[PDB]
């Protein structure tokens, strides 16, 4: 749901059973990825900051 | 006096040594920065990708 896969209300995922629905999939799962990356840069920034103060 | 004053300078130097202990890793981070602001300057990244490096 959060991805924007899923609707929050509707509770109904993307379906690739049409080939235009299947356009506007892809434009989804690229901002499915954006997410993704954008969670993993902070758990990585995060991680490097918390690796220093350990250091020091 | 000279035994005593001798332990003033023995502890002294100490809070010195403690003093730049911790300016050893304030120094490690600003060269942290100076890595990524390489890498954020170059003319193939995207405001998403440059967000990122401001994440850190």
């Amino acid at each position: 749901a959060a991805l924007g896969l899923r609707n929050p209300t509707v509770l109904t995922f993307i379906s690739l059973s049409t080939a235009g629905k299947a356009n506007s999939v892809i434009g989804l799962c690229d901002d499915a990825l954006r997410v993704i990356s954008k969670q993993r840069a902070d758990l990585g920034a995060y991680y490097n900051r918390m690796e220093h103060a350990a250091k020091g | 006096g000279l035994r005593r004053a001798e332990q003033n300078t023995e502890d002294g130097m100490s809070l010195i040594q403690t003093a730049e202990g911790y300016l050893q890793e304030t120094h490690e981070i600003v060269q942290r920065v100076r890595v990524l602001a390489v890498q954020a300057a170059n003319g193939i990244y995207s405001e998403e990708d440059r967000q990122q490096i401001q994440v850190e």
